[PDB]
């Protein structure tokens, strides 16, 4: 289920 | 604290095979950054014509490695900022898959 999309979650989404 | 790069750096583990050089963590919501890519179309860095830029600015935080940061000891420099965030989106949904840069 790891995408790109999560990816980019996992490395830059701080809320 | 200064000491957040140097703690979220690690927890991602953009510290696990390599000291990653610079990381952009992003304080809003995901709604918020997704809808970056049905904003203000910009070339990106290295030419590619799929980035974004948001129209108003975003806070985030700059990881930076510092002088002395050599794998497996890996030290990153801490910077608060209020810019705007430019990213690289594709796929359906259209969503963000590379942090470009800020302005």
């Amino acid at each position: 289920k790891e995408t790109a999309a999560x990816k980019f979650e996992x490395q830059h989404m701080d809320s | 604290s200064s000491n957040y790069c140097n703690q979220m750096m690690k927890s991602r583990n953009l510290t696990k095979d390599r000291c990653k050089p610079v990381n952009t963590f992003v304080h809003e919501s995901l709604a918020d950054v997704q809808a970056v890519c049905s904003q203000k179309n910009v070339a990106c860095k290295n030419g590619q014509t799929n980035c974004y830029q948001s129209y108003s600015t975003m806070s985030i935080t700059d990881c930076r490695e510092t002088g002395s940061s050599k794998y497996p000891n890996c030290a990153y420099k801490t910077t608060q900022a209020n810019k705007h965030i430019i990213v690289a989106c594709e796929g359906n949904p259209y969503v963000p898959v590379h942090f470009d840069a800020s302005v």
